[PDB]
C-alpha cells in the first residue's frame, strides 16, 4: 500500500543520482597546482566576556561585530582599534545565537527562553533597548538570519523552522518535515533559497517564497553542526560531529567530496568559506581550527592558538580577516 | 501518505552531469582566485590588522 | 679544595635554571596567571636574586680565602643575604595561610582574597623584609665591641660577619621563629579538615569501595624547609649566648646547607599538570 | 580626526568600568540544576523552598546568594542542551522512590535508573556531582505495609538482599520499610560508584513533602562539593 509505494521512490532516486556520475571531482582536479601551505598569526585579541562564547557574527563594513556569552551579554566591538562600542544585558542568561543586520540597525538573540528578541541600536534620545520580542516556537533557539530589515529566518530544537515578520510579530510560514532538532541554516547569496542541517543527518534545500522543501541529502552517518554556502551559490558544505565534511551540489542532486582525515577523532562545531571559495575553515572540538582544500582534500594549514573548544568561526565580505571564538572568553583576529 | 507525496514531487527533477559541476566550480575558483586577500598575502602597506 | 670549586658550579646553576623557567612559564601563559601564583612569582624572583648575587660572591671568598672589594662591597652583600632570606621564608607562611583560608571557609575564599589585596601583601612583606636588612645593616647598629670585630672591620680584605646579641636574636625572631608557628598551625588545621572529609566519604558509600596522600604530602612540605633552615638558626642564637662553643666552618656549613632550599622550592610548589604542561611545551 | 578617537575611549572606559562591578556578583553566586522524570515531584519541592521557556529562583541562605534553573518547554529524549550547564555546583535530581509497581513496558524506577545512568555518564559532565532526593516516602511505606504488592515480582534482585548493618532508622520504625529503603538507594549508588574516581560524588537523601530541610540540605552539600574540590586540586585527598 502506502509504505510499500514509498519503498519503491527512494529506489529510483538512487538509480537516477548514479546515471549522471560520469567522474569525480577528485579526477578532474589532478592537474590543479597544490595551494601549498598557508600560515595565518593572530593580530587581535579581544577581552571583556566573563564566560564561554556560543555566537558570533560579523558587520556588513568588515569592522565591527557582535558576540553572545552565557554571562548574559552582548558586546558589539571594533576589530581595527580593540574598542567595546555597545554592552546590551539580557534577560536570560542562556543565550545560544546572535545575529547582525544587514543596514546595520538591529541585532537579534535568542537561547533556551523560545524567544527572538530584536535589539534598537540606533535610537534617538536613548540607549539600546528591546525592540519586539517574537514568541510562538516549543523548543530552543538555534540559529537566526536577518534578510532585510523587517524579516528574519529562524529554526529550533522543535523540528521546524519559520520565517517571522518583525513589524507585526507573526509567522508569515512555516517550515516542516524534518525529524529531529535543527541545529543551523545560512541563507543564499540572493536570499531566495536556505538549507537547514539537522540532527536526523539530513539537509533539505527550502523555498522562501513557496514554502516547500525541493532536496534531500542525507550521505552523513550522524549529528550536523553547520553549513555554509559556496560563494556561487550552486553548492554547500556541512560539517558533522563524526570528524568529516562534505561538499555537496544542487543541479548534480549528490556529493562531490570528503573532507576527513585518520588522526582526528574530534566533531566539528562550525565550517565556513573563503572570499575565492577555494579554501575551507572548520572548528574542532580539539581546540584547534584546521584549513582545508575545497578543489583538493588537502590540509594546508592550522591554527592552534585556543586554550579551549572552538564554537564559531566567521569571515568577512571583503575576504581579509578570520574571527574565531572559542570557550575561554576570548576572541581572535587571524590575517 | 505525505511521504508518498513528497518523493513523488522530488523523483521529477532535472539533473546535470558531474563533470559540469565540477567544471563550473574550478571555472570559478580559478577565475576567482586573483581577488583573495586569504589565499595570497596582501602587502603590509593595505592591511589593516597590522 | 679543586673538587669543592667544580660542585659549587652545580648549585648555582640549579638555582638559576629552575627558577627562570617558572617566571617565563607564568609571564608567558595567560591560564597560569592566577592569584594564587602570585605568591610563588615573589618567591621565585627572591630565590633567583639569591642565586644570581650571594652564591657567587660567597663561593668566590671561599675559594680564595680573602674579600677583593673593599668595604662597601661586602656590607652590601650582607644586606643582600639577610633581605633575600628574610624575603623568602615569609612567602612560604602567605602560601599557607592563603591555602588554609581557601580550604577552611569556601564561601568566602572568592570575596576574602581579592587580586587588588595580593599585591599589598607582597609589597607589606617585601618592605618588612628590607627594613630588617638594609637599615640596621648599613647605619652601623649591629656591629661588635671584642678586639676581633674591629680587627676585621679595619681590614680592607677581611669580610667577616660578628653581632652583638640583641640583634641575633632579633633578626633570627623576625625572620624564622615567627612563621614557623604560624606555618604548624595551619598545616595542623588543614590536616584535621582533610581527615574529617575523608572519613565521611567513607562512611557513606564504605561497602563499595587511609590518609596517607595527605601525609606525603604534608611531610615533605613541612620537612624540607625544617631540615634546611632549622639548624643554622638554632647555632645562630647558640654561638651568641655562649661564645667559644661554635666553630666558623660549622657556621658556614649551616649556612650553605640553608642556602638550597631556594634551588628546592620549585621542584615542590611548581608540580602542578598546568606547570608541567608549560615546561614540556618550552 | 584625533577628535572623534578621543570620545572612542571615553565610551570605552565607562564599559570596562561597569564590567568590573558585574564580575564580582558572577563570582559570588552558585548555580544548581533541577532534574528529575514524570511526576517525581520538582515543582512541589522548589515551591517550599522558594517561599524559605525556563523557570528559575534566586534564594539566600547564610548571605551566600544560590540560583536555581528548572528546565521546562523542551520535552525531549536525546538531550543536546545538557552541555552548556557543565559549570554549575551541583544537580539536584528527584525521583519519586514509591513508584516501582507503575508501568510507564518497564517500570517508572527502571526509567529513572536509566535516566541516571545516562545523566552520570556524559562527556561534558565529567566533573559535576549530583544531590538526589528520594521522594514520596510515606506512599513508600504505606506500599510495603500493606501486602498488596511486592518488589519481587517487579525487581527479582530483591529476595536475597539484605539490610546493611550501617543504618539510622527513624524512631519507631519497621524492619520491612527500612529494608526496602535502603534497596532503592543502594540500586542508585551501586551505578554512582563505578564510573567516577573522585571526580564527582553521590549525595542520597530521604526525602517527603511536608520536611522543610531540604535547604540546609542543599547547603551543608555544597559545602562539601566545594571543600572537596579544593582539597584534591592541592592534593591533600
Ligand atoms: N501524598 C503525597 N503526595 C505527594 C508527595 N509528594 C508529591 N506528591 C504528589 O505530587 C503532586 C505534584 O507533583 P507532580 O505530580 O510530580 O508534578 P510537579 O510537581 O510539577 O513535578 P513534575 O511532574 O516532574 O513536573 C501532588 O499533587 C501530590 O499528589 C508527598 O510527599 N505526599
Ligand atoms: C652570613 N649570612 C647571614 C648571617 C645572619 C643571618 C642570615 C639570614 C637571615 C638572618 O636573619 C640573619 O641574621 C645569614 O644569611
Amino acid at each position: 500500500q502506502l509504505r510499500q509505494e514509498a519503498e519503491q521512490l527512494k529506489n529510483q532516486i538512487r538509480d537516477a543520482r548514479k546515471a549522471c556520475a560520469d567522474a569525480t571531482l577528485s579526477q578532474i582536479t589532478n592537474n590543479i597546482d597544490p595551494v601549498g601551505r598557508i600560515q595565518m598569526r593572530t593580530r587581535r585579541t579581544l577581552r571583556g566576556h566573563l564566560a564561554k562564547i556560543y555566537a558570533m557574527h560579523w558587520g556588513t563594513d568588515s569592522r565591527l561585530l557582535v558576540s553572545a556569552s552565557q554571562d548574559g551579554k552582548l558586546i558589539i566591538w571594533d576589530s581595527y582599534t580593540t574598542n567595546k562600542v555597545h554592552a546590551i544585558p539580557l534577560r536570560s542568561s542562556w543565550v545560544m545565537t546572535c545575529a547582525y543586520a544587514p543596514s546595520g540597525n538591529y541585532v537579534a538573540c535568542g537561547g533556551l527562553d523560545n524567544i527572538c528578541s530584536i535589539y534598537n541600536l540606533k535610537t534617538r534620545e536613548g540607549n539600546v533597548r528591546v525592540s519586539r520580542e517574537l514568541a510562538g516556537h516549543t523548543g530552543y533557539l538555534s540559529c537566526c538570519r536577518f534578510l532585510d530589515d523587517n524579516q528574519i529566518v529562524t529554526s529550533s530544537g522543535d523540528t521546524t523552522c519559520a520565517l517571522w515578520d518583525i513589524e507585526t510579530g507573526q509567522q508569515t510560514t512555516t517550515f516542516t518535515g524534518h525529524t529531529g532538532d535543527v541545529m543551523s541554516l545560512s541563507l543564499a547569496p540572493d536570499t531566495r533559497l536556505f538549507v537547514s542541517g539537522a540532527c536526523d543527518a539530513s539537509a533539505k534545500l527550502w523555498d522562501v517564497r513557496e514554502g516547500m522543501c525541493r532536496q534531500t541529502f542525507t550521505g552523513h552517518e550522524s549529528d550536523i553542526n553547520a553549513i555554509c554556502f559556496f560563494p556561487n551559490g550552486n553548492a554547500f558544505a556541512t560539517g558533522s560531529d563524526d570528524a568529516t565534511c562534505r561538499l555537496f551540489d544542487l543541479r548534480a542532486d549528490q556529493e562531490l567530496m570528503t573532507y576527513s582525515h585518520d588522526n582526528i577523532i574530534c566533531g566539528i562545531t562550525s565550517v565556513s568559506f573563503s572570499k575565492s571559495g577555494r579554501l575551507l575553515l572548520a572548528g574542532y572540538d580539539d581546540f584547534n581550527c584546521n584549513v582545508w582544500d575545497a578543489l583538493k582534500a588537502d590540509r594546508a594549514g592550522v591554527l592552534a592558538g585556543h586554550d579551549n573548544r572552538v564554537s564559531c568561526l566567521g569571515v568577512t565580505d571583503d575576504g581579509m580577516a578570520v574571527a574565531t571564538g572559542s570557550w575561554d572568553s576570548f576572541l581572535k583576529i587571524w590575517n | 501518505r505525505k511521504l508518498v507525496e513528497q518523493l513523488k514531487m522530488e523523483a521529477n527533477i532535472d539533473r546535470i552531469k558531474v563533470s559540469k559541476a565540477a567544471a563550473d566550480l574550478m571555472a570559478y575558483c580559478e577565475a576567482h582566485a586573483k581577488e583573495d586577500p586569504l589565499l595570497t598575502p596582501v602587502p603590509a602597506s593595505e592591511n589593516p590588522f597590522r | 679544595v679543586v673538587g669543592m670549586g667544580i660542585v659549587m658550579s652545580l648549585i648555582v646553576l640549579a638555582i638559576v635554571f629552575g627558577n627562570v623557567l617558572v617566571i617565563t612559564a607564568i609571564a608567558k601563559f595567560e591560564r597560569l596567571q592566577t592569584v594564587t601564583n602570585y605568591f610563588i612569582t615573589s618567591l621565585a624572583c627572591a630565590d633567583l636574586v639569591m642565586g644570581l648575587a650571594v652564591v657567587p660572591f660567597g663561593a668566590a671568598h671561599i675559594l680564595t680565602k680573602t674579600w677583593t672589594f673593599g668595604n662597601f662591597w661586602c656590607e652590601f652583600w650582607t644586606s643582600i643575604d639577610v633581605l633575600c632570606v628574610t624575603a623568602s621564608i615569609e612567602t612560604l607562611c602567605v602560601i599557607a595561610v592563603d591555602r588554609y583560608f581557601a580550604i577552611t571557609s569556601p564561601f568566602k575564599y572568592q570575596s576574602l582574597l581579592t587580586k587588588n589585596k595580593a599585591r599589598v601583601i607582597i609589597l607589606m612583606v617585601w618592605i618588612v623584609s628590607g627594613l630588617t636588612s638594609f637599615l640596621p645593616i648599613q647605619m652601623h647598629w649591629y656591629r661588635a665591641t671584642h678586639q676581633e670585630a674591629i680587627n676585621c672591620y679595619a681590614e680592607e680584605t677581611c669580610c667577616d660577619f660578628f653581632t652583638n646579641q640583641a640583634y641575633a636574636i632579633a633578626s633570627s625572631i623576625v625572620s624564622f621563629y615567627v612563621p614557623l608557628v604560624i606555618m604548624v598551625f595551619v598545616y595542623s588545621r588543614v590536616f584535621q579538615e582533610a581527615k574529617r572529609q575523608l572519613q565521611k566519604i567513607d562512611k557513606s558509600e564504605g561497602r563499595f569501595h587511609k590518609e596517607h596522600k595527605a601525609l606525603k604530602t604534608l611531610g615533605i612540605i613541612m620537612g624540607t624547609f625544617t631540615l634546611c633552615w632549622l639548624p643554622f638558626f638554632i647555632v645562630n642564637i647558640v654561638h651568641v649566648i655562649q661564645d667559644n662553643l661554635i666553630r666558623k666552618e660549622v657556621y658556614i656549613l649551616l649556612n650553605w646547607i640553608g642556602y638550597v632550599n631556594s634551588g628546592f622550592n620549585p621542584l615542590i610548589y611548581c608540580r602542578s599538570p598546568d606547570f608541567r604542561i608549560a615546561f614540556q611545551e618550552l | 580626526q584625533r577628535n572623534e578617537e578621543k570620545a572612542q575611549r571615553e565610551a570605552n572606559k565607562k564599559i570596562e568600568k561597569q564590567l568590573q562591578k558585574d564580575k564580582q556578583v558572577y563570582r559570588a553566586t552558585h548555580r544548581l540544576l533541577l532534574l528529575g522524570a514524570g511526576e517525581s515531584g520538582k515543582s512541589t519541592i522548589v515551591k517550599q523552598m522558594r517561599i524559605l521557556g525556563i523557570f528559575e529562583t534566586k534564594f539566600q541562605v547564610d548571605k551566600v546568594n544560590f540560583h536555581m534553573f528548572d528546565v521546562g518547554g523542551q520535552r525531549d529524549e536525546r538531550r543536546k542542551w545538557i552541555q552548556c550547564f557543565n559549570d554549575v555546583t551541583a544537580i539536584i535530581f528527584v525521583v519519586a522512590s514509591s513508584s516501582y509497581n507503575m508501568v510507564i513496558q518497564t517500570n517508572r524506577l527502571q526509567e529513572a535508573l536509566n535516566l541516571f545512568k545516562s545523566i552520570w555518564n556524559n562527556r561534558w559532565l565529567r566533573t559535576i556531582s549530583v544531590i538526589l532526593f528520594l521522594n514520596k516516602q510515606d506512599l513508600l511505606a504505606e506500599k510495603v505495609l500493606a501486602g498488596k504488592s511486592k518488589i519481587e515480582d517487579y525487581f527479582p534482585e530483591f529476595a536475597r538482599y539484605t539490610t546493611p548493618e550501617d543504618a539510622t532508622p527513624e524512631p519507631g520504625e519497621d524492619p520491612r520499610v527500612t529494608r526496602a529503603k535502603y534497596f532503592i538507594r543502594d540500586e542508585f549508588l551501586r551505578i554512582s560508584t563505578a564510573s567516577g574516581d573522585g571526580r564527582h560524588y553521590c549525595y542520597p537523601h530521604f526525602t517527603c513533602a511536608v520536611d522543610t530541610e531540604n535547604i540546609r540540605r542543599v547547603f551543608n552539600d555544597c559545602r562539601d562539593i566545594i571543600q572537596r574540590m579544593h582539597l584534591r586540586q592541592y592534593e591533600l585527598l
